[PDB]
């Protein structure tokens, strides 16, 4: 190839072997012409190197004609205005071949002097690679976070309320809606849990017999409110069939559905097989929370990342409940009143041991087995100390980055008043050069020819 | 704020000489003004042996013209050059401005109270006289016996030019820098 | 803008298609004059740009009539003193628009030139402000500590007796009052925890039907103390309404109101409801330790400070014990002799099980019990492992600065003492020249004029 | 002290308030002599500044 150009001598040596073993044809050498070092100024910092050292890559800046665009006659030097430090690796690529990447500089100032001389970020050194990537990747989220478009009515009320229903932290309806739905919640929640605990003889009655016809009423309240409320919602969905396979949509249904399904199976016959299953069901609204606090949502997406994580944590915990629950039934089975009937017995000991529980209902009484369940615990503690610090790990780098994302939001707005405020500056120097530098006597005429193309004039 | 502006019209320093206080101006202030807070520390620099923050705070009113906060380059040159290469006149009205610490123009033995202790303050507590508590008020009191005739800017201005001492020290400066 | 200035052609061939629809009116077009790069030598590094280019931002000190004051004519170039490798940036924004921030730069540096050129932070590029805000914000903190006012009798003793009061380490009547004040805390606690005891029939009579009568002696002496102490602080502070707003303040109001309540409860009639409540809240004179020892103040500077996450865990951990509680109650209702009597009922048990204490006295007997007590468990892990890091890495980073804190104030001192020897060797090197450099020629010239001014001579 | 060198005028400028409240004594000012950047090249590269920067801190 081109890279190895100074080795051509030595590969002309080595065609010498071939002539022996040859039919002369008079191959032609072409007969080339015939070095002096060439000045590379980068902006006042002057750069050496010989014109071969660049010729040898004829596809970027420096080894093309591609140059002679930047070559100043009069000096006889190329004069570049880039940045000075940055060129530097730029002449490192055209003698080795490949690039360098400074850990010292901003990533987005390294790909504009990449960009600029033509090299590419497919070519840098393996060596500095996987850093170039890693810096890489934390610019590109800069950008995607800045660019998230958080803008927040010429259309119907649909988006005007889906609007209030996705940040209910502005106007005063959405705050009042989120409050209220809030209060529904947890009144529901709390009703469910005193209707569950005894009130008040033939019998401890709880409050579910002779109480619980007001309670009916203010549970079907609450499900009714969270249907209007899912109605509402679906009426200003634009992703309507995304947003219900959303999984927030997903929890309103599977929070609505228990009373519907009950009302359901009470009217025609009744049996107590999906009535405690129903009313597990029902404290599920409590997952609805995730909109009105961010702290689950950030919960719910900490456990989704590592989600292999947690797969590995389940694989581990039941392979060491297997063996240790073989292990101890085996070992403290012949005792006189043991409670280790088998395995699937043994593993309720097995997860209170493992998790450094404890209850002591169930315990070996035997020297094996007495052994085994210390070394299970010490296994538990093992195997559960490993995932917990990743799951934490992730939760607070996602909690910081969102409070990050922030901060993020609050520049982007600074920089577009800025921006209009520039424009606003810009306009008004132009009003008061008409009422009375260099650019801005012929960037002012171009203002007055389009007024004057539009017989208009621009005002205060 | 041209170079060319301030240079010798009516601004007693050359072209060379406006770029080495601009080169030593922004050294200190990079922002091109100077500060009251700033301008103390500076003037204590020096005079170590006491402090000097009493006397730089009336120094930085004559300097800071209109009371304004910040004194810029522009017109902090423009009181250089009166006071080091001025005329007789404006460097006297210069100083009595300096002592004249309310609006109108008037000494009454007060004003210059402290414009006399801050001299005096300056200078610590290690002088060979050990000083008093009352000294500073015996120079002010044969200081106002010889222009306070009964009871001003017309006064002060015939009064120094009466005798020639003061005369030949006001230009002191002038030769050097 | 004028930003974009070498784009002028292009916006001129742009006004190319207004002339046909336009109604030509002579726009007088400005006729201008008619561009050698200049030198921008920043102490020795020679920096090469194009005029036009400083020229694109006419409101800093390199693009104005400002530079004018650093021309050196007889070289042809202009003289900047600055630094050479941070100027490097300058000139990178009168190219592109954006300041670049060098990792490897300190930030007291680095807005020194800033401030010299006309820059601003505010337009800072997107790509590098986040780090140079966080550096930003080190150098902040580090000004506040060094200037938080720890220097420690021209007027009464108040003063005098709170600089003793706010710091007991110093003088010898602070650490004696210390010292009582603590012994008196310690004391009281002690006889709090014996009375409580028994200590001896007709009954195991404890120590305080029998016994007790010094008791009472001591209790009264340590709250008058207690109460003499707070009357002398508040003798000495200048924030009185203020202090008593203040937490330690309150902390000691309430550690004193419970002898004077129960005295003020018993002079007319006596029952046993508050009788209880006032025992329990004398303990709290625990809580006066926080003046004595620093780490109940870091812990407290702690709590406070990640209040945010408490709330979280506080949530979480409802929401976990109201859904497994529900859980175990409906999963473990049928049982023959069952402990999980309602949804409160339970709230124990989840509790227990979350935290991996322990019990034994209510443990589930089904098999679906079982299950749904592991998970429990497991998620108790979980939850309570989330922000456990948080508060143990906030108390560590606020113990560090804290101690961080400690010798930047020594450092203060030393540096004072620096100062104040220059000022004494300046003084002192006066005097030897009146006993017997260039600067200090005339330097001394000033002092001399200073002492003959007023009559008056220095001496050593 | 030395370290503001470049303020000398300033404070010359500030004596001359001394002048009216004072008793000339004829204080003999020095009469100095009356400043090109000079090289200081650190192995290859140059470095220049004014022989007073250096002299501040004698």
């Amino acid at each position: 190839a081109a890279g190895v150009a100074a080795w051509l001598p030595f590969a002309r040596a080595a065609a010498i072997g071939w002539m022996p073993v040859a039919s002369g044809p008079m191959p032609a050498p072409p007969r080339q012409e015939r070095d002096a070092l060439i000045v590379l100024n980068v902006s006042g910092t002057r750069f050496q190197t010989w014109q071969d050292t660049l010729e040898r890559y004829p596809d970027t800046l420096l080894g093309s004609s591609e140059r002679d665009f930047f070559y100043h006659p009069e000096t006889q030097q190329y004069f570049f205005d880039r940045d000075p430090d940055i060129f530097r690796h730029i002449l490192n690529f055209y003698r080795t071949g490949k690039l360098h990447y400074p850990r010292h500089e901003c990533i987005s100032a390294y790909d504009e002097e990449l960009a600029f001389f033509g090299l590419i970020p497919e070519i840098i050194g393996d060596c500095c690679y996987e850093e170039y990537k890693d810096r890489r990747r934390e610019n590109a989220e800069r950008l995607q976070d800045d660019a998230d478009t958080d803008t927040a009515p010429t259309m119907t009320a649909r988006q005007r309320v889906w609007r209030a229903f996705e940040n209910p932290h502005t106007s005063t309806m959405a705050l009042v809606f989120y409050y209220v739905t809030g209060f529904f919640i947890a009144v529901s929640v709390i009703a469910n849990v005193v209707e569950t605990v005894p009130c008040g003889h033939i019998k401890e009655l709880p409050c579910g017999e002779r109480y619980a016809v007001a309670f009916f009423c203010l549970d079907t309240a609450c499900v009714m409110i969270f249907t209007v409320e899912y109605l509402l919602r679906l009426a200003a969905a634009p992703s309507r069939y995304r947003f219900v396979r959303s999984v927030m949509s997903i929890i309103d249904v599977v929070a609505i559905l228990p009373y519907y399904i009950g009302l359901v199976m009470t009217d025609n016959e009744d049996v107590s097989g999906a009535f405690v299953t129903l009313r597990v069901f029902r404290v599920f609204r409590i997952f609805k929370f995730s909109r009105h606090s961010q702290g689950l949502r950030i919960l719910g997406y900490t456990l989704k990342s590592c989600a292999s994580e947690l797969g590995f944590l389940l694989f581990s915990l039941t392979m060491a409940i297997i063996i240790f629950a073989t292990v101890m039934f085996y070992a403290e089975k012949g005792s006189s009143a043991s409670k280790f009937t088998s395995i699937p017995a043994a593993f309720w000991y097995t997860i209170v041991t493992m998790t450094t529980l404890g209850y002591g209902d169930m315990v070996p009484k035997t020297i094996a087995g007495k052994i085994f369940g210390s070394i299970c615990s010490l296994s538990g503690v093992l195997v559960i100390a490993l995932p917990v610090p990743v799951i934490v790990s992730n939760f607070s780098r996602i909690y910081h980055q969102n409070q990050r994302a922030d901060k993020r939001r609050a520049q982007k707005k600074a920089r577009l008043a800025r921006i209009r405020a520039a424009k606003s500056g810009s306009a008004n120097a132009y009003m008061q050069s008409k009422r009375s530098s260099s650019f801005e006597t012929q960037h002012h005429h171009l203002l007055h020819c389009l007024e004057k193309t539009t017989n208009h004039e621009f005002v205060d | 704020p041209e170079g060319l502006e301030q240079l010798e019209a009516q601004t007693n320093f050359t072209k060379r000489e406006l770029q080495v206080l601009y080169r030593g101006f922004k050294n200190e202030c990079p922002s091109g003004v100077v500060n009251e807070d700033t301008f103390k520390q500076i003037y204590a620099q020096f005079f170590p042996h006491g402090d000097a923050s009493t006397y730089a705070h009336y120094l930085f009113n004559a300097f800071d013209t209109t009371q304004t906060g910040s004194v810029k380059f522009e017109d902090f040159v423009t009181a250089l050059s009166i006071l080091l290469r001025g005329t007789v006149h404006e460097k006297l009205r210069w100083t009595f401005n300096l002592y004249d610490i309310n609006k109108d123009g008037y000494i009454n033995k007060e004003e210059m109270m402290d414009i006399v202790k801050a001299i005096y303050d300056m200078m610590g507590k290690y002088t060979y006289p050990v000083l008093k508590e009352d000294t500073p008020r015996q120079h002010v009191d044969v200081f106002f016996q010889k222009m306070d005739k009964n009871k001003t800017l017309d006064e002060f201005l015939e009064s120094c030019q009466e005798d020639d001492n003061i005369m030949r020290s006001l230009q002191l400066f002038q030769n050097v820098m």
